């Protein structure tokens, strides 16, 4: 009774300096009472936790945002590297209320033209929000399909409680022909995990491409307040940063210079994606008597671990979660949270 | 003997001992609280079954409170008889639910509600040819029947009928109890003195309403067509009582302002047969028939109005009866016109009877109607639960069993009444209302406290903020100086005491058809009995109003449904009454029985531009004395 | 079938739908050898079998009345049907009993 899975094939090319415009659809489909407020108050709701989340796990990554009323789809929000102005936008858009229905056509070549500027280090990919069972095209949708996948676009959507054979095969025909990523909510928390699970980079198996080396600066705080001037903004600024190679005054940004144009970063950003780069084996809950180990937890001190023949208690479970390559057990709190936040497994920390 | 004995069952056994009684351990382990010895049902977050909680505890009990964590319970010994309608496996109610009930249930309760539940019916009454006929679910009902002679004195020897059986059923006994016995025919006039007895003598009986057995044979063809309107609380307490597809006439309080006749042309033209359609009285029922029937699928050149005086199509109406209850059974018969209806009645088959509010009259004049007709269903669409024609054999149990109650939150709320809101605005008095208050002591100050300006000030935004938020209004007050002393101030073409129709017919198609016109009023004659039209918005100012049973009549008939989810507030409500005054006693007793019965009571004394909105005419206190030299003459 | 009943000893008949599996011999006066149904192995539903006897009004409803129109079970019909549109994907067919019969519920349903 384990809902697992067998083996995590990370282990190589994943999504990390991603280019995503997630669609939203602004219809009367969105506005049924399917969720609590509606779908997309709700949604809203919902959509506004990832915004932060994806600049927090992906703060190399940029995004603007698009919706669709009335037939018609419309952006709202830049591709930026700041959740603020894609934050600040929602809240409009929270007061703003979804409309008529959705052209897919509309988003389909909207968001095509606004991931042509992308580099190609940044890794082009679209995520849809749909309610609707039907589409308002302008055109051959498979045209498009055809002009998305000559791009070298893959791409994850994720539909209401339904299934659409074309989004299907779309997700499917975005990603390789392999269709893991029509995959559709049936509860809110099992739609607050696709958000959980959205953040992730995505490794698959990535064809072998031609890969770019990068070279930038590090930024250097500006100390002085009285002397508030800003120039990628033309503002005053009561503290700012320089950059390495124009060594202009730059508010705090880990975003790219405004003057000879090259990313500004410290180091929080970089280690992000290694724990994703190489993360860790789940630590295995050892069994209840064959493991016989000490009877605490590892991480931390949960000297409780089963039950000690208390008739099914102890034939229950053992909370004894242990790393596999330190050897050592853990608490399932404790080795969840681990696994959860940070994977720095004490037991392979020490050595 | 003859007094309504079985009707009051509801809101019993509420006690409970501290010191000496005990307690349920089954608490701990007890998602639910329900106390039968106390009568509530306290089902709170706790307690997730209430959706079949509330499907059963509202047919088997009634509803204390609608808390959001949990509603309340109130012992519905009545509801015994609701949840006799129900008839589903009794043990898991009292056990299903009972493991959520960490307390045990109450035995005493229980005993009663083994008394209520199926106690009181089991008695007598067999079916013959296609309607009720002389037997009994007990043989005791046979005995009895053996015994039966007010029973006994108009049924037909043979064990049924088929021409009879279909006619006479020694009226319809389409009502009938616990059948599958040998039956006798009955005959074609008179199961008053059947069920004259039952009164006296408590035949306690299960009974149904074998809704198929009003054949009708001869089918007198009715406007099955859209013209008339629906909203979904219907077509769910409609299925209530038209049951799984064969409609059967049930027992529904229907306040006049629910969408009323959209029940009856619903139902009526379903049967597509012989309907006699009935009102209060032949002036009163002039207005019935008029205002929404033509809108609707009804013409008026065939729903006949009798008098004795209003010589009509009886006899040769091509169309069904819409009927006055003052024509039909009462003294003043006193010329033949009325006479021969019913003669034509007993001539005619008749497939569906329609009451309204009957509640105001005995049931003397009522049952006079039901002794010789011969029909095959009626309908009484009740006012007040409790009535006078609501004796030990109940009006509830001679159309068929209950299937509408006082619950309009989980049926108004289908988009038919949805988001019902009820305000109380408590309009602060002035130094002259109140030297009023200190001037007289009588009830004729009710026409020197209606006349609050404030009132008409609040209810002046009430029609701008409808004029522009598309609701619809309706105004109770049946003054008729102060209604024009501010139907001048107000400014819409005024609908008053004694108007001529068309006027009105022009304000109503102004109110169906037209926009630019944005209120409309109500008075002692319109209501009664006009077809309460559109309702978003209710201003009612009288809180008196003899009766109670007239006010928990008044209380869902004032205020229409409406299709409508659109507006936050599909149906307003404000009862501006101006507060520390008598009615403010009145008001707050409707206030409690405005949120005894699930309609959603508020109170809004600091209103939305009280005094923003123009034509604030009469407004000072001055000015409230200028004129005050007119109402005290009332 | 009696000539190619006599040609001939080993003959395959199949169906998906045949039920039951004796009126045939009965009709076609012959003797088989394995008279067997098979059992779709699934160990999901994969369909869900559905009787609307009775509709929203639940009325019990037919074709057999009549192969004429009546709005108490043609406008439910009606009513019935437009509320899968709304929650089916692309793909969902209608069988009449007869053409005839489909074609004048298509009139008022339009109407
Ligand atoms: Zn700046
Ligand atoms: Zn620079
Ligand atoms: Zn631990
Ligand atoms: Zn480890």
């Amino acid at each position: 009774k384990k809902r697992t899975a067998k083996k995590n094939i990370t282990p190589y090319q994943r999504g990390i300096i991603r280019s995503l415009i997630l669609t939203l659809d602004c219809s009367e489909a969105m506005l049924e009472k399917d969720l609590r407020p509606n779908r997309h108050a709700m949604i809203i709701q919902y959509a506004i936790d990832f915004v932060h989340e994806f600049f927090d796990q992906n703060p190399i990554s940029q995004m603007g945002i698009i919706i669709m009323r009335n037939g018609l789809a419309q952006l709202v929000s830049q591709v930026s590297g700041n959740p603020q102005d894609h934050i600040d936008a929602l809240k409009s858009i929270r007061k703003q209320e979804p409309k008529g229905n959705p052209s897919l056509q509309n988003a389909l070549e909207m968001a095509r033209g606004l991931l042509l500027p992308v580099p190609a280090h940044c890794t082009r990919e679209v995520l849809i929000v749909f309610g609707s069972l039907s589409t308002t095209d302008p055109g051959d949708i498979h045209q498009t399909i055809d002009s998305l996948v000559s791009e070298k676009i893959r791409v994850k959507v994720l539909g209401l409680s339904a299934q659409v054979a074309i989004c299907k095969e779309l997700c499917k025909a975005t990603n390789y022909g392999d269709e893991s990523f029509y995959k559709i909510l049936l509860d809110e928390t099992h739609l607050k995990e696709l958000f959980n699970e959205a953040v992730t980079p995505l490794p698959v198996n990535k064809i072998n491409k031609g890969f770019t080396l990068v070279k930038m600066g590090f930024p250097t705080r500006i100390f002085e307040d009285t002397p508030t001037f800003c120039s990628c903004h033309s503002k005053l600024v009561y503290g700012g940063y320089f950059c390495p190679n124009c060594h202009s005054k730059v508010c705090s940004l880990p975003t790219v210079c405004p003057c000879c144009d090259l990313m500004l970063i410290l180091s929080t950003h970089l280690a992000r994606s290694y724990h994703h780069l190489m993360p860790l084996k789940t630590f295995a809950e050892v069994p209840t008597t064959e493991k016989f180990r000490s009877e605490d937890c590892f991480s931390c001190q949960s000297r409780f671990p089963x039950x000690x023949x208390x008739x099914x208690x102890x034939x229950x479970x053992x909370s004894r979660y242990r790393c596999e390559d330190c050897k050592q057990e853990f608490c399932v709190d404790c080795d969840v949270f681990i696994h959860e936040i940070l994977h720095n497994c004490p037991g392979c920390e020490s050595k | 003997p003859a007094d309504f004995v079985p009707d009051s069952v509801s809101g019993m056994f509420r006690s409970h001992d501290f010191s000496y009684l005990r307690l349920r351990p089954d608490h701990a382990s007890r998602p639910l609280w329900i106390s039968p010895s106390d009568g509530r049902i306290i089902l709170e977050s706790f307690s997730p079954l209430a959706e079949q909680a509330q499907d059963f505890l509202v047919t088997i009990a009634e509803p204390i409170s609608r808390p959001s964590h949990i509603h309340e319970y109130k012992i519905t010994a009545y509801s015994l008889y609701a949840a006799v309608s129900v008839g589903l496996e009794t043990d898991d109610i009292i056990s299903v639910l009972d493991r959520l009930s960490k307390v045990p249930v109450a035995e005493s309760i229980i005993n009663f509600i083994k008394g209520a539940t199926i106690s009181y019916g089991k008695v007598k009454l067999v079916i013959k040819h296609n309607r009720y006929f002389v037997e009994t679910t007990q043989a005791d009902i046979l005995q009895m029947l053996l015994n039966d002679s007010v029973i006994g004195p108009l049924r037909i020897d043979s064990d049924h009928q088929v021409q009879p059986p279909e006619d006479v059923l020694e009226r319809e006994e389409e009502d009938d109890d616990i059948d599958a016995v040998h039956s006798f025919e009955i005959a074609n006039e008179s199961v008053e003195v059947v069920k004259k007895r039952c009164q006296e003598i408590d035949y306690p009986v299960l009974e149904e309403y074998d809704f198929r057995n009003d054949h009708r044979n001869p089918d007198l063809d009715i406007d099955l067509k859209p013209s008339t309107q629906i909203r979904p609380y219907q077509e769910k307490s409609l299925s209530k009582m038209f049951g799984n597809g064969r409609a059967r006439s049930g027992i529904i309080v229907l306040p006049c302002g629910a969408g009323k006749t959209l029940v009856g042309i619903t139902a009526a033209c379903t049967i597509k047969k012989s309907v006699i359609v009935l009102c209060t009285s032949s002036v009163s029922v002039m207005q019935w028939r008029q205002q929404f029937l033509q809108w609707c699928t009804l013409q008026p050149e065939n729903c006949a109005v009798f008098t004795s005086d209003n010589k009509e199509m009886f006899q040769t109406e091509s169309g069904l009866v819409v009927s006055t209850y003052s024509m039909v059974a009462n003294t003043r018969n006193r010329s033949h016109d009325s006479q021969k209806v019913m003669d034509f009645l007993t001539g005619r088959e008749w497939g569906f009877i329609i009451l309204d509010e009957v509640h105001v009259v005995p049931a003397a004049m009522f049952r006079r109607v039901v002794s010789t007709i011969a029909a095959h269903a009626k309908l009484g669409l009740t006012a007040t639960l409790v009535r006078e024609d609501d004796k030990i054999g109940d009006l509830n149990f001679l159309i068929g069993p209950k299937l509408y109650e006082a619950n309009w939150m989980e049926l108004s709320q289908k988009g038919h009444i949805a988001n019902v809101q009820c305000a109380e605005v408590w309009c602060p008095m002035t130094a002259e209302f109140y030297q009023e208050y200190l001037r007289e002591t009588a009830r004729k100050r009710m026409l020197l406290y209606i006349m609050n300006p404030t009132k008409f000030q609040a209810c002046q935004f009430l029609i701008q903020y409808h004029e522009r938020r598309g609701d619809k209004i309706i105004v109770f007050s049946d003054n008729v100086y102060a209604l024009q002393e501010y139907a001048l101030k107000m400014g819409k073409p005024f609908i008053y005491g004694s108007t001529p129709q068309q006027e009105r017919m022009n304000i109503l198609q102004n109110f169906q058809y037209n926009d630019q016109i944005n209120t409309i009023f109500l008075s002692k004659v319109g209501d009664t009995s006009i077809d309460l039209p559109e309702a978003t918005c209710l201003i009612q100012i009288s809180s008196h109003y003899g009766s109670r049973r007239q006010e928990a009549q008044r209380l869902g008939r004032i205020l229409r449904a409406k299709r409508r989810n659109d507006e936050g507030f599909n149906a307003f409500f404000y009862s501006l009454v101006s507060k520390d005054t008598q009615e403010m006693y009145y008001s707050t007793k409707r206030q409690a029985f405005l949120v005894d019965q699930g309609y959603a009571f508020k109170v809004i004394t600091h209103l939305h531009g009280m005094e923003n909105i123009p034509n604030l005419a009469y407004a000072s206190p001055r000015e409230r004395r200028e004129l005050l030299q007119e109402v005290l003459l009332k | 079938i009696k000539p190619v009943f006599e040609r001939f000893s080993s003959v395959i008949i199949t169906s998906g739908t045949i039920s039951p599996l004796d009126m045939y011999p009965r009709m076609l006066n012959f003797k088989t050898v394995l008279q067997k149904s098979y059992a779709m192995t699934l160990a999901k539903k994969s369909f869900l079998p559905m009787i609307i006897t009775k509709g929203s009004d639940q009325v019990a409803i037919s074709s057999r009345f009549e192969i004429r129109n009546d709005p108490s079970i043609v406008r439910n019909y009606g009513s019935m049907l437009v509320e899968f549109a709304k929650i089916t994907p692309d793909g969902m067919v209608v069988f009449f009993p007869s053409y005839l019969y489909m074609e004048s519920i298509v009139s008022m349903w339009q109407t």
